[PDB]
């Protein structure tokens, strides 16, 4: 079995208050409790980072809904905070219980995600760099649980922020994931002791750095006897009609009378109007997804431009997610970048979550796209 | 660790070579500074390859 | 068992090209292929049109979404196209496959139902003849899949088309729907080689023709032994609730501060105030189904005309379903015009599916209404 420390909720609204007098005078944020109870966390399915599923583990001590949950392993993992600066963090699997059954099942969510939970964002904040995305989000003074500090790797959230659909008001969660799978990685929550010996406080921490600061690509072969699972994710919403009934309202009767143009999606990406093709069905769909469209006319009277018709068309980034057990030939961690062969085909992306169970050892691989 | 051998009991630890890795092989390797604590110097000569 | 072919997705990205060199020398559209497989179904509900239920099979070979199945049968169906012309036309049960599970059973959806998908239709071209509705439905420039050609009778899609609510758009589904319960016909998909001994190509066709070109009503009885399934079906959108509370605003008041004035629809149909009503019940329905309705007063200023109330509190087409098993002694097909005596009540409509299984052979008779 696995050690678990069960603390009460990590409640902003007491642990945030800066009146905690330091050893040497200086006051500070209130430290972490000591654990109102040591457990044992068995019959378990823990995840990493929670990127797909929900952990859920029966404890021995009898959990509350609100409670957080610390698993400890006897193992340290070290992170790359500065060029050369690495640091000994000790391994942790930070959750809040979400749900306790009759036989104390507890459903556990990941600290960060049900951390950032409720939070909304407006356009204005995503038009900077990814960083001050993260900034924002992880705040003591506005979310759910309390928060110490963030490590974070410069150079993979160093990229302009990806641009936002109709520049609206997204969640907290939303914009995470749309970052999360353009950059690559996934948060890892930790608590541990204050860097500093005068400090005697026990503090939390998200973790966005990796065992290497400049991130290396992998290259290996996961086999079929790995108990895999092949599923397809979407990370961009595209539309999924590729040919369109294009209808267009007749200025004098006001009403739809003119007949529809019909427009096709090439294999190579180009929107044509189908009476327009001269060719023969090689540069064409396999299968024809087909919706009826309808437009009004512009104050200038002028028909809907090809390039609007072309963006409800187009297509969405058709995803390659593994789940499969771990190698000990060649083991494969959380935030790692890996290019995989699975049956004959190269399928390139990252390590998102990793499942910490009783009977095996599983990793998530998310293809982040982008090959031609 | 830089535990006491000589003088008392316990396991002592200590870095000498940092070999950072890829996917199949090793990539470079950097050994640990060889630390020569000194009171006082009396030399002629000295080169110096990094700084002082 | 049942014989059938099965082909790959008739892509009208592909087929719809006029580049088939035809023996004579002029240029056609591309044939049909030959099927991929020759497999035999077993396990089978197959539906002859698709009014209400959705086929199902067991296929030997491992078919995929996608596929086109051709059911044959050993016997040949005569449709009159003209006055005097009729067509030696194969039994044929045409499906698209919409599912396939582990055990390798097939979802299976009716050809034509599964070609109009997605395809809306403006009140502008409902405004026509039946014929311009179902010229503009079965096109291969804008459907999900190919069609050659059409066969239909010109005597029962002659009359205007059916006026649609609130002058909308309507789906492909919703208006075929509406039409063929006024015409009281149904549509069959047919696999066949092309009328013209030069002309090699096989071709797909969609049937709107029956064995009469003048259509007769045949009077016959549907005895319990024949295991009736009996339920109700309405054809027409009316209100449920008959009875209706109408509240007025007032003027002085911009509120709703005047007592509101209730409103009964009588048994023959007619709409009056409750405290104008001075009979015995025996006109009055025998349950009181009541809604309470909100108005705003027009400009003028004048109470809401009792005509445009009544469309609010009006009796929907009560439609009786009949599913029944095939009597030898007087044999009962698709698409045709009956008069059913069932447990000493008659029933006027027409017969919409037939459902062909390992076990029995079954109808189903919609009533068409319009009975006083």
């Amino acid at each position: 079995m696995l050690e678990a420390n069960v603390y009460d909720n990590f409640n902003p609204n007491y642990y945030n208050i800066s009146d905690f007098s330091m050893p040497n005078g200086k006051k500070e944020k209130r430290g972490l409790p000591i654990p109102k109870a040591r457990c044992q966390v068995i019959n378990y399915e823990l995840w990493e980072t929670g990127y797909l599923y929900t952990s859920s583990a029966t404890l021995t001590v009898s959990v509350e809904v609100g409670d957080i949950v610390q698993i400890l392993f006897p193992e340290v993992v070290p992170i790359e905070e500065a060029l050369g600066k690495k640091k000994k963090l000790n391994l942790d699997m930070v959750y809040l219980v979400t749900d306790v059954d009759e036989s104390n099942k507890a459903t556990l969510k990941n600290y960060f995600w049900a951390m950032i939970e409720s939070l909304d964002v407006p356009n204005a904040i995503t038009k900077t760099t990814n960083f001050a995305i993260i900034d924002y989000l992880i705040d003591p003074n506005k979310n759910n649980l309390m928060s110490y500090g963030y490590f974070f790797n410069s150079s993979i959230f160093a990229g302009k922020a990806t641009i936002n659909r109709k520049a609206e008001t997204s969640s907290a969660h939303d914009v995470a994931k749309r970052i999360f799978s353009k950059v690559q990685f996934q948060p890892t929550t930790t608590i541990q002791h204050a860097p500093s010996e005068t400090d005697p406080r026990n503090l939390l921490f998200i973790n966005f750095a990796s065992r290497n600061w400049n991130r290396k690509r992998i290259t290996t072969r996961v086999d079929i006897k790995q108990s895999v699972t092949m599923d397809t994710e979407t990370i961009v919403d595209r539309s999924a009609y590729n040919f369109a009934v294009v209808f267009v309202k007749n200025k004098a009767t006001d009403d739809y009378t003119d007949p529809p143009k019909m427009y096709i999606a090439k294999n190579n990406g180009d929107v044509i109007d189908y009476s327009t093709y001269h060719g023969d069905g090689t540069d064409l769909p396999d299968v024809r997804t087909a919706k009826t469209l309808f437009y009004d006319r512009d104050d200038h009277g002028n028909p809907p431009e090809l390039s609007t018709i072309k963006v409800e068309i187009s297509p969405s980034t058709i995803v390659t997610r593994l789940i499969f057990n771990q190698n000990e030939l060649l083991p494969l961690y959380v935030n790692d970048l890996v290019d995989i062969w699975y049956e004959g085909k190269l399928y390139s992306g990252y390590i998102a979550d990793r499942v910490k169970t009783e009977f095996n050892d599983r990793l998530i691989f998310v293809e982040s796209g982008d090959k031609p | 660790n830089g535990v006491d051998i000589n003088n008392g009991s316990g396991v002592l630890k200590v870095c000498f070579d940092i070999v950072t890795t890829s996917g199949t092989g090793v990539t470079s390797t950097k050994p640990i500074v060889q630390t020569s604590t000194l009171d006082s110097i009396s030399v002629n000569d000295m080169t110096v390859s990094g700084s002082i």
